[PDB]
């Protein structure tokens, strides 16, 4: 039963890096995002001319 | 009369034959490409003219394609 | 027209697919062979009941080396058992070489054709059944006034298919030149899948069965020990995750098989397997006292 | 086109569900795949004089943009093939030939200053005859989908007219053919009423009865 927590714990462990990370990608795609919205502008009037 | 549908139908066929716009290329551009005697690509060219003159009884798909049925 | 030939599959039934297995793997390396027992219906199923093995010859597989003689003695021993239908074909067993019929196997398969013409040729490999999958084709004369008039595409029509291979080379040449294959479908009733399936006398004797209290030690020694330096792998590992590019850091700094995701694997695996062993342990101690 | 149900009644048609089911069994089998002509239905409002009983040739009004609807198409070109190689070919002699074309600009230029050009004054004050800018931006039209235009053009009595360009068909106050109730703002046969059977106007016929 010992053995079993320290490996659920262990697993949590890795889970708590895995939920970190995936936080760290949505922090990068925040920048992206912003960009994105001043760039779709320029886009929008040139398909219309078209 | 009307509740028969064959007046429907005939109206339905005054238009097709009229306001018909059909790629006369693709006829020659299907039968050069894709080959009669390949059975497989008859199959499908025979298929794909059949869709494009859905509609009004036309012979423009027996007159282009005259040797290219028979093999 | 003449007659028009279409795609058919062979539907090799589950007692003959075993047979010529145990044929195969016996006789090898020699060249073994045998008759197809069968019925043929409709214009797409080829049904090969049953098979049967022919003696060998050290002359392999050929035109003299099937015996008709043995054939007829055969068939009335079939026919008193009810077993006896129509024969359908032959097979034969290449070992380390592809499915394909060598030019000896041409022509014992055109005395077959003139015979029944919807007679197939399935080569069996059993040195290449050591996969979890086991390779196996069928083969059908195409005649050669046939080939002139290219009537390959006129097989093809009529389904989409599989259209399967699991082997080219010299199959495909040959392919060219004479024949055409055909996919293999396998057919079973819902008696036959019960038998298949079963395959233990630990169906309600293996949960209360148990491994020795020594070897679950092992496992939990072996398992927490091991953890330990995959856990220091890790620790080395992400002293880093802040530079620039995933790519990089794993072939550097040895992110490479990943060992966050290693480490996980190695945990689940132990962990699903003491709740299991507590869970086995403890039922037999409440219910059998 | 292939309409799924009604957007009139709102309720299935039942040639249609039935010729998609079998139209998937063409993947099985090759001949059986004709069921794609049960699907398709003529697309097309068609006015109907009740006087003959035979289409009348009048104009309704469209509020649309003019140009946003042609047929499609034809393709064709593999002579810029031909037409790359030898452009490709001029351009690397000139880099082998310009030794030579150097001393040519010297005789050239001062014969093109004292006479003219060729047959004009101009192009040869400058590198072309403007040096500002040329940049425009904002030109042409500004749709790209249909939108809604409050621009009008007249069409024909049964032509060709997509379910998504026939809720804007509007029938002409000056004009006697205007139906019965309103219009259902659907495609499907809706019946005119004629004020005047006084005045006649062109017609067309029934056309199965022209074939016989």
């Amino acid at each position: 039963i010992n053995i079993s927590n320290n490996l659920q714990k262990a697993l949590t462990v890795k889970t708590n890096d895995e939920l970190m990370v995936i936080y760290i990608s949505n922090l990068v795609r925040s920048i992206i995002a912003f960009d994105d919205l001043i760039e779709n502008k320029i886009q929008n009037k040139k398909i219309q001319e078209q | 009369n009307i509740l028969s549908g064959l007046p429907t139908c005939d109206y339905y066929n005054t238009f097709l034959l009229n306001n018909k716009n059909i790629d006369i290329g693709l006829l020659n551009k299907s039968k050069s490409s894709l080959d009669g005697k390949f059975s497989l690509f008859h199959t499908a060219v025979s298929v794909a003219n059949g869709f494009m003159h859905a509609g009004t009884t036309d012979n423009s798909f027996i007159k282009a394609n005259l040797p290219w049925l028979g093999k | 027209t003449g007659r028009d030939d279409t795609k058919e599959t062979v539907y090799i039934s589950s007692i003959a697919l075993l047979k010529m297995l145990k044929h195969g793997r016996a006789g090898v390396p020699m060249e073994v062979m045998g008759l197809m027992l069968g019925e043929f219906v409709d214009d797409y199923t080829v049904n090969v009941v049953d098979v049967f093995a022919m003696p060998q010859s050290g002359t392999g597989v050929s035109v003299e080396a099937v015996d008709d003689v043995f054939q007829a003695k055969m068939m009335d021993m079939l026919k008193q058992t009810g077993r006896d239908q129509m024969v359908v074909g032959w097979y034969h067993s290449h070992p380390g070489f592809g499915c394909w019929l060598s030019s000896v196997d041409v022509n014992t398969q055109k005395s077959f054709e003139q015979l029944n013409s919807r007679a197939v040729a399935v080569v069996v490999d059993p040195i290449q059944s050591v996969k979890g999958k086991v390779v196996i084709d069928a083969f059908r004369l195409i005649d050669t006034g046939a080939l002139i008039n290219n009537l390959e595409p006129r097989q093809t029509t009529s389904n989409t298919g599989l259209l399967n291979k699991a082997n080219i080379q010299a199959l495909i040449h040959g392919l060219n030149r004479h024949y055409y294959s055909l996919n293999i479908d396998y057919h079973k009733t819902a008696k036959e899948t019960k038998m298949l399936m079963n395959l233990h006398k630990e169906q309600w004797q293996s949960g209360l069965k148990m491994y020795d209290y020594e070897e679950k030690e092992e496992s939990n020694l072996a398992a927490t020990k091991s953890m330990v330096k995959i856990a220091e792998q890790y620790s080395k590992r992400i002293e880093e995750e802040k530079e620039l590019t995933e790519e990089e850091l794993k072939t550097r700094y040895v992110g490479r098989q990943d060992p966050k995701k290693h480490l996980s694997e190695t945990a689940d695996e132990t962990l699903e397997n003491n709740i299991v062993s507590v869970l086995t342990a403890g039922v037999n101690s409440v219910a059998i006292k | 086109t292939i309409q799924l149900e009604n957007a009139d009644t709102g309720t299935l048609d039942t040639k249609s569900v039935v010729g998609l089911v079998m139209f998937s069994q063409f993947w099985y089998w090759f001949p059986l795949a004709h069921f794609l002509s049960l699907s398709f239905t003529p697309t097309t409002v068609i006015g109907i004089r009740g006087s003959d009983q035979a289409i009348p040739k009048f104009q309704m009004n469209c509020y649309a943009k003019e140009d946003a609807f042609s047929y499609p198409r034809m393709y064709e070109e593999a002579s810029g093939k031909e037409v790359e190689k030898v452009a490709t070919a001029v351009l690397s002699t000139t880099a082998r030939a310009k030794a030579r074309a150097k001393k040519t600009k010297k005789e050239k230029g001062p014969n093109e200053e004292e006479k003219k050009k060729e047959h004009e004054e101009k192009e040869k004050e400058r590198e072309t005859n403007k040096k500002g800018i040329k940049e425009t931006k904002e030109n042409d039209e500004e749709f790209y989908k249909n939108k809604y235009s409050s621009k009008p053009y007249k069409v024909d009595n049964m032509t060709r007219i997509l379910p998504q360009q026939s809720r804007y068909i509007s029938f002409i106050k000056d004009d006697r053919f205007v139906p019965v109730r309103k219009f259902k703002g659907n495609n499907g046969v809706v019946v005119l009423r004629d004020r005047e059977p006084k005045e006649p106007v062109a017609l067309i016929e029934t056309v199965r009865q022209m074939k016989d």
